[PDB]
């Protein structure tokens, strides 16, 4: 019971841990990531305003 | 006296060695406390948030 991982979640406050349980339950970057449509689609929007950028 | 005061040297000297060692031991014991009363401070603010 030495290790840094052990160390750094009793130096947690109590409500950053719970906030990580919460959004680690929440998983919205997978989704993001997982849906096709809508990542084609922010795909398509940053890369033609790069080709209008230059 | 002479005699009796020099047969009673070596309790005095044998168990004042007994004494040196649970000094110790009562000092490892008052180490022992604080962090266990820490440790549950931290879990009784974990659990009232939850």
């Amino acid at each position: 019971e030495n290790n840094p991982e052990y160390l750094r979640e009793r130096n947690m406050a109590p409500d950053l841990r719970q906030d990580f349980n919460m959004m680690e339950q929440k998983k919205r970057v997978s989704m993001i990531l997982q849906s096709p449509a809508f990542c084609e689609e922010l795909e398509s929007m940053i890369q033609e305003q790069f080709k209008k950028g230059k | 006296a002479e005699s009796r005061c020099r047969e009673m040297d070596e309790q005095i000297r044998l168990m004042d060695q007994n004494l040196k060692c649970l000094s110790a031991a009562e000092e490892k014991y008052s180490q022992k406390e604080d962090k266990y009363e820490e440790e549950i401070k931290i879990l009784t603010d974990k659990l009232k948030e939850a």
